[PDB]
RNA sequence: UGCUGUUGCUGUUAAAGGGUUCGUAGUUGAACUGUGGGCU
RNA sequence: CAUGGGAUAACAAAGGAGCUUUUUAAAGGUUGGAGAUUAUGGAGCUGUGCGACAAAUGCUUUCCCAUCUCGGUGUGGGGUUUA
């Protein structure tokens, strides 16, 4: 069937419940929306996980790409995003590309060659703004408690409060399963004077 | 003798990316055919 | 310019308590830093601390209580072994009974005296009572 | 200018923001961009003016966040790149004018000293690009 | 100078000639497009390369300079009188 | 005898900063690749 | 001299455009032992086709040559894609 194109090759054989539902809905857009329809014939996913974020109701969809589509993806996250959210009542979607971590060596030598791009520091800065794309990062800080924690926390733009503001609570879960490590949030009116902003 | 063995390994290299990079051309028009005969 | 980044941060946190300040700002940071003052927030000399990005060496703000006496680095990083510890705890330390020297060993950067019961050596960072 | 021969202390200078994301008011595509910056050098500017030009009629505040390197990158890529480095250059084009005066008017010594500062300043930067092979082994500047 | 930095452009993208009998081959058929003559030259030389220039209809430019700073100022370490350019790249003039 | 001072001296007026710069050996030299996680 | 540890450092190098993997098929270029002669094949050498899977950066590319209202979401309203 046509739509199995919109998969990995590896996956086209015995595809999951929820691999070929997403497959069906990408390649019936690839033929109906406007500014899909260019981008779209060239893209295909390598696998679809699916998230239960605990105390809440909506479930969460995740999706991987590989790399090389990264601009291709960027440039049509947000109809892409919404678009899927219809089809699948109830769940929220995050498209994240999948990306290699080169352990850090313990030799001199062997740390002057490491490829920085694959650094776990770069790669999981670019996995929280795959989460995040239409809104940016505006400031970063550490929170050093007396009992020895270190807790990290982000600040957003307070223009954009009242899209992203529901999805906060899915995306540091859905942080903490792919990087197990720990984020938290804030809001920025005027960033460049570091003024936060309370409600 | 020196600078003769480093052209002949520059040549061979140029012809080996020129060949992969036929061979992937090639390739995926077959893909490109089998989308046409669906 | 600007030699040694620690010593340049301790000088600033030693000068902040003696006027009695209740917070002071430090930069450039490290990670060196870092390490230095999660020793002394650990057996509670100072309070809560915390680290601003800004693309390039970043920024500590430290909160101070009123316990820390003096805080100072020692130049040049001298060596020392198992059997040195009481040397220079009987030249740095105002007593036996209170004050750690850091150090910096194969095995991190900790205090003397949990240096001396995992039987390491190292070189000397600095002092703090 | 500031530091090195002489007591000036200023600290005039720009600062690059945080947020390094290029506004969504842009619609240039990268490789158009690519080719303004080709375009500019065969016309005779140097890396510096060429920045400038993008900043002030284009809307274009740093290369880099748009395209993903930086400008004397995109120049070496296309064969572009000066002989010597852009710095080296300038100064050895003061040091020329300074002597062409000097021969004439032979007892401006507050010009000779400032001649020498200058051509010590040109053998600093000459070891320096030597040892990062941007400068071939035997290069010598000469009065 | 102005004339210095087109003089450099044209020294590395275009093509020129350098000296008198040169360049009056040039002007004998069409290829040339400007003449450069230094300060330093014998007035009955320069009298007739301008000549030559009028009755071709090609611009001519006065160099501020003599024979020395004219071959300095195209990175030679020669002297030269006269110089010609049949083709100029990426350059106004 | 901390009156040879690495630990550990002094140099405004008691003895002692070179008239001012440039500069080679030498000594000294900014940040970064790193919070493992889940169970009773 | 041997060996365990890798935090702080030192030496050397570089100056960043000197920068795919696999599967089939075809083409050529030990004989009783010891001493000579030859041939059939391995393995590797190139150049043809074939199957399967990746790719850290889009070949259903770029380039100029031209020729002609509904749905999902949060609290009856808001914001998203679309019409
Ligand atoms: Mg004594
Ligand atoms: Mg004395
Ligand atoms: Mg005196
Ligand atoms: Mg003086
Ligand atoms: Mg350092």
């Amino acid at each position: 069937q046509p739509h199995l194109r919109k998969l990995r090759k590896l996956k086209r054989g015995k595809p999951s419940d929820l691999e070929e539902s997403v497959a069906k809905a990408l390649f019936e857009l690839e033929a109906s929306h406007k500014t899909l329809r260019q981008e779209l014939p060239r893209f295909h996913v390598n696998t679809v996980r699916e998230v239960k974020v605990p105390r809440s109701k909506k479930t969460v969809l995740v999706v991987f790409y590989p790399l090389r589509f990264l601009m291709l993806v960027r440039k049509v996250q947000r109809a892409l995003t919404s678009e899927l959210e219809k089809r699948h009542p109830g769940c929220l979607v995050m498209l994240v590309a999948q990306r290699q971590i080169t352990k850090r060596p313990t030799d001199v030598y062997k740390l002057q060659k490491v490829q920085r791009s694959k650094t776990s520091t770069a790669v999981f800065e670019n996995i929280l703004n795959d989460m995040i794309y239409p809104s940016d990062v505006v400031g970063r800080r550490w929170r050093c408690r007396t009992d020895g924690s270190k807790l990290m926390k982000v600040f957003l733009d307070a223009r954009d409060r009242k899209r992203i503001e529901s999805r906060l609570r899915a995306v540091a879960y859905v942080y903490k399963q792919l990087t197990h490590r720990r984020v938290s949030f804030g809001f920025m009116w005027n960033p460049k004077l570091q003024q936060v902003s309370t409600r | 003798q020196l600078a003769e063995q480093l052209a002949a390994k520059h040549l061979r290299d140029e012809q080996n990316r020129n060949k992969a990079r036929k061979q992937e051309l090639k390739k995926r028009e077959k893909e490109r055919e089998r989308a046409r005969r669906d | 310019t600007m030699m040694s980044v620690l010593a340049n941060a301790l000088r600033t946190i030693a000068s902040a308590e003696r006027r009695g300040k209740r917070q002071v700002l430090i930069r450039p940071s490290s990670k060196v830093v870092v390490k230095f003052l999660q020793v002394m927030q650990k057996h509670g000399y100072i309070g809560e601390f915390e680290i601003i990005d800004d693309h390039r060496a970043g920024k500590i703000v430290v909160n101070l209580n009123g316990r820390l006496n003096k805080c100072g680095a020692i130049c040049p990083r001298f060596d020392c072994a198992t059997t040195d510890y009481e040397k220079w705890m009987k030249n740095i330390l105002p007593s036996r009974q209170f004050g750690f020297v850091v150090l910096t060993t194969s095995l991190g950067i900790m205090d003397h005296e949990e240096a001396r019961s995992r039987n390491t050596g190292g070189k000397v960072l600095g002092f703090f009572y | 200018m500031v530091r090195m021969h002489g007591n000036g202390r200023g600290k005039a200078s720009s600062a690059l923001p945080y947020r390094r994301t290029p506004p969504a008011w842009l619609k240039i595509a990268s490789r158009n961009v690519v080719k303004m910056v080709c375009k500019s050098s065969r016309k005779g500017m140097m890396p510096s003016q060429i920045g400038m030009e993008l900043r002030d009629s284009m809307g274009i505040a740093q290369v880099k966040n748009v395209t993903g390197r930086k400008i004397l990158r995109i120049l070496k890529h296309n064969g572009l790149a000066p002989e010597i480095p852009e710095d080296l250059y300038f100064l050895v084009k003061r040091a020329t004018q300074m002597r062409k005066h000097l021969e004439r008017h032979t007892t401006d010594r507050d010009t000779k000293y400032r001649l020498i500062l200058v051509e010590s300043r040109i053998h600093r930067l000459a070891r320096y690009y030597k040892r990062v092979k941007q400068l071939p082994p035997t290069w010598k500047y000469e009065s | 100078d102005t004339i210095n930095a087109k003089l450099q452009l044209v020294m590395k993208s275009g093509k020129y000639v350098l000296g008198t009998q040169q360049a009056l081959t040039t002007l004998r058929q069409g290829r040339s497009k400007l003449v450069v003559i230094a300060n330093n030259c014998p007035p009955i030389r320069r009298a007739e390369v301008e000549y030559y220039c009028t009755l071709s209809k090609t611009p001519i430019h006065h160099y501020s300079g003599n024979n020395l700073d004219l071959g300095t100022a195209c990175g030679k370490h020669f002297r030269t009188c006269v110089l010609s350019v049949t083709n100029v790249g990426d350059s106004d003039i």
